[PDB]
DNA sequence: AAAAAAAAAAAAAAAA
């Protein structure tokens, strides 16, 4: 559960948390392509919390 | 000619109050010697405190807490500030200043139990003012007030 | 799209 | 590669003239600008809570210490902070009983309890202060933690203790200092649990409101809100340019009329004659409808612009050189076109959007510490990025805890000075009379504005209300 | 302005307007804080400002 | 010469009626010595006091309460002034004040 | 435990009546702590005194004396002493000795 | 009824 060498999905108590992302692509400065940063978490690592 | 007012302390415990109080009494016009008060430290700081007590303290302010009532660099510059009490033959020279609310009076140390400590206790600004009329009463040498110097 | 963000650079630094 | 320009950080004004960086080291040292000879404070609450206001402003008369001394610098005492006089000793106290508190508490309608809990604090006040002796220079309403619990929107009481005003806003605090703005009485309001909150435990032993590390930080924060609240200057701006307005627009909606309305509130400051900093509200509140439009009307931003050239004629006598009205949103042609025909030829009129929205986050390359708080990336001659929220040696940290965002700050109309532009807002971020911080993250008028406007949005019923900030915040 | 008016009911009524409403501003409009306002009023409203 | 007016107290309880008396008298043209106005700080202070009392109290004024009867304070002091109205043959030189009813 | 007994006096004045009185009281059983007593000094001594009276002394003896009566070192060991007196709640703890006409 | 590009209202957590 690491790319690289840094871990991207890891483990919180009972709930497993997950490195996330958010994309937005954007024109007006130059033509970027901007990335967000969130974490979600999971009780399985495959069903989100709702 | 004797013009400065040194203040001695704790160094790592109680230095807080001794910048405040520092930098208040510069800022008043006093002329203010303390080893936090100047940056970088050699060899020569202990052959120094000696002179400068010896040699240009007019006032001796002594931090009194429970940190720097028994504590060793506290201890011996005490020591030779009553020398220097003894050979000045002035009796108010040495200033406690007691800060601390669970150093009660009655467990203060030998050389200052006999000694009028001002009450910085319960107001640090009560203790100010009082540190001043003991100032001009007793003629403590002074320049004009300026807080740009503080600064 | 690139793969490495866009790097900016400033003149002034700092220390811990 | 893009190059990045870093703004020398604005020195704010102290006692004496002496300039200082950060403004609680700068009241610690060299004090308030005017003497303020004593704070003779009124105090309103349940008699279990004026022992808790007795105890922590004993407790702030002597001087209290952070954890770090580096990061947070400790308090020396209110009046050798202040030079002013604010005892326990002096205090009026109007009695709230316990009963006529749960009397109103145990209600189903928020609306109705929350109307009702504010009108038993206010009535006391307003009683005091016509039919009282004692001179109140400001009413310290301490508030117990069921009424915050239960006296907010979208608090549900729990059915066990439901034992039994749609025109006002179900926010206590705001609908508070709104009732009381036909008497111009300073208030400040506390949680119990702000005050002495060791006695509040949670079920671990913990409290739940620890500032056990932070207490120092707590006093400097009460200490200066009380001290402008009875009529102090606590600091002043010192790079403000002669003759400019600023003024900040917010807009803020009413759900009680139909339609949002979308009510619009403004902040003023200038320089005035000799050196003192005016910094004054500039409240017309100026209703605009349709649901989300957020653009005034002709008449509205014509009437708007015309109060502020009059507040700036009044107190220097002549029109401001250069205005700079801040916004958090972006205007349309017409307003330009309402505030030009009322716009004289000598002043200079530019409009400024600052945003939160845009997320660009500099991350540096090595170490877990963020950017520093000042660096600017100029995108061209009318927009650009600024990082008020950062890094900054001084505190020895950050401002904000992740990796922070700047603030989007571009030229609509107007021509402006981008560099200026930046050099201003960095001033303005520093003027917060509410909180004794090193600086904040968002321009002053864009926040005292905001505020102005979530006081003025909660009572219907505002007629010609203060422009002074101490009724307010 | 107010004071050489034959009128002595609308003279003593806009006079009486014009300290109230610079108090009254200073009271809502203005960062200072005051305990109790001094009104200094010459000496020829006292001759003609009184029925 | 004696030109002084020893007002000895109790410190912390009878500050407020010390501080009276003495503003009062120091109105009047009497010299006063009272520790609240004229001991000096950083100075030997029970030497400072004897010395007041033994050389330069003109006459000494005892304030009695509650607190100044098995105060040890004020007793040291009353045993001092006792001692010296013994030494300058003065039966009048020492005069309570009762301010507690 | 408090069991030694400390006698103050002037050191270079009241040497033959304090050398009698601890080489008595020595002799008849008692724990007597005394400057004339140890042979050497150094710088620790000050420190020492106060440790002593604060947390051996049992019994404090002062000579009384016309040079012990004014003498600074005795003035602060008698008020160190009289702290010890308030702290331990026992009255009989100072006992001067007058020796001097 | 979608979209992008711009808006405030509200509640929770954590140092400040
Ligand atoms: N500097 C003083 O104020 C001082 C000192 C000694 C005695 N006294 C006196 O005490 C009287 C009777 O009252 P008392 O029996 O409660 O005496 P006391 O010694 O208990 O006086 C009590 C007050 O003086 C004390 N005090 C002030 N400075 C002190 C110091 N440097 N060392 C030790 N104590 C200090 C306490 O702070 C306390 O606030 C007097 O009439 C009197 O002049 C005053």
């Amino acid at each position: 559960d690491k790319f690289e060498k840094t871990m991207l999905v890891g483990k919180q108590k009972d709930k497993n948390w997950h490195f996330a992302i958010s994309g937005a692509s954007k024109l007006y400065p130059f033509p970027v392509l901007m990335i967000s940063s969130h974490i979600f978490f999971t009780a399985d690592g495959k069903k989100l919390i709702d | 000619m004797r013009n400065k007012i040194f203040i001695s302390h704790a160094t790592p415990d109680d230095n807080d109050f001794t910048r405040w109080l520092a930098l208040k009494l510069i800022g008043l016009g006093y002329e203010v010697w303390c080893d936090i008060l100047f940056l970088d430290k050699g060899v020569d700081f202990w052959s120094n405190i000696e002179k400068v007590i010896r040699e240009d303290t007019c006032k001796f302010l002594l931090v009194s807490s429970s940190y720097s009532n028994q504590r060793e660099g506290v201890l011996k510059e005490l020591a030779v500030a009553a020398k220097v009490k003894k050979q000045l033959k002035d009796d108010k020279f040495i200033i406690p200043l007691a800060i601390d609310e669970q150093l009660s009076y009655d467990d203060i140390n030998i050389d200052i139990v006999r000694l009028n400590a001002i009450d910085f206790k319960m107001s640090w600004a009560r203790g100010l003012k009082d540190i001043l009329e003991a100032f001009e009463k007793q003629k403590v040498p002074k320049e004009v007030a300026d807080a740009s110097k503080s600064n | 799209v690139s793969n490495e963000p866009v790097k900016f650079k400033g003149n002034v630094s700092y220390n811990i | 590669m893009k190059e990045l320009i870093y703004i020398e950080e604005p020195k704010i004004l102290f006692a004496h003239g002496q300039k200082c960086t950060d403004a609680r080291d700068g009241l610690a040292l060299f004090g308030p600008l005017n003497n303020l000879y004593g704070i003779k404070s009124g105090v309103i609450g349940t008699k279990q809570g004026l022992k808790i206001f007795r105890d922590y402003l004993d407790h702030i008369q002597k001087p209290i210490y952070n954890s770090n001394s580096i990061t947070r610098p400790m308090f020396p005492g209110f009046e050798a902070v202040f030079d002013c006089k604010w005892e326990s000793t002096g205090i009026t106290f109007k009695e709230v009983t316990n009963e006529d508190i749960g009397k109103f508490l145990y209600n189903s309608s928020t609306h109705k309890r929350t109307y009702d809990l504010v009108s038993l604090f206010i009535d006391k006040i307003i009683s005091a202060n016509k039919n009282e002796d004692e001179n109140v220079d400001v009413w310290f309403v301490i508030v117990p933690d069921e009424i915050y619990k239960y006296c907010r929107p979208n608090s549900v009481l729990p059915k066990e203790m439901v034992q039994t005003t749609y025109n006002y806003d179900a926010q206590f605090h705001d609908q508070f200092k709104a009732r009381l703005l036909k008497h111009t009485i300073p208030t400040q309001i506390f949680r119990e649990s702000t005050l002495a909150w060791r006695d509040f435990k949670n079920a671990f032993g913990l409290p739940i409101r620890d500032f056990s590390k932070i207490e120092g930080h707590l006093a400097w924060t009460i200490s200066t809100a009380a001290f402008y609240k009875a009529g102090g200057k606590p600091w002043k701006l010192s790079d403000v340019r002669n003759g400019v307005c600023y003024l900040g627009l917010v807009y803020k909606k009413v759900e009680k009329s139909k339609n949002p309305r979308n009510a619009c509130c403004a902040a003023q400051m200038f320089l005035d004659n000799g050196d003192g900093t005016v910094f004054k509200g500039e409240v017309g509140p100026w209703y605009n409808p349709k649901n989300g439009q957020y653009h005034l009307e002709p008449k509205e931003a014509k009437a708007l612009l015309s109060q502020s050239l009059q507040s700036y004629k009044e107190q220097i006598g002549e029109y401001p050189k250069e205005v700079f009205i801040h916004a958090k949103t972006r205007f349309n042609h017409q307003e330009w076109d309402a505030f030009l025909e009322v716009t004289p030829k000598e002043t200079n009129l530019v409009g400024v959007t600052i945003s939160k929205t845009k997320p660009l986050k500099l991350y540096k390359t090595e170490g877990d510490y963020t950017i520093l708080r000042g660096n600017a990336y100029v995108v061209n001659e009318r927009s650009a990025f600024l990082w008020t929220v950062g890094y900054v040696p001084k505190i020895q940290t950050a401002l904000s805890m992740e990796v922070p965002n700047p603030l989007f700050i571009e030229i609509n109309k107007g021509e402006a000075d981008i560099k200026q532009v930046l050099k201003d807002i960095l001033s303005l971020t520093k003027l917060n009379y509410n909180a004794c911080i090193f600086a904040d993250g968002e321009p002053v008028t864009l926040r005292f504005a905001d505020k102005i406007g979530e006081i003025l949005t909660a009572s219907t019923d505002i007629k010609t209300p203060p422009l002074a900030f101490k009724y307010y915040i």
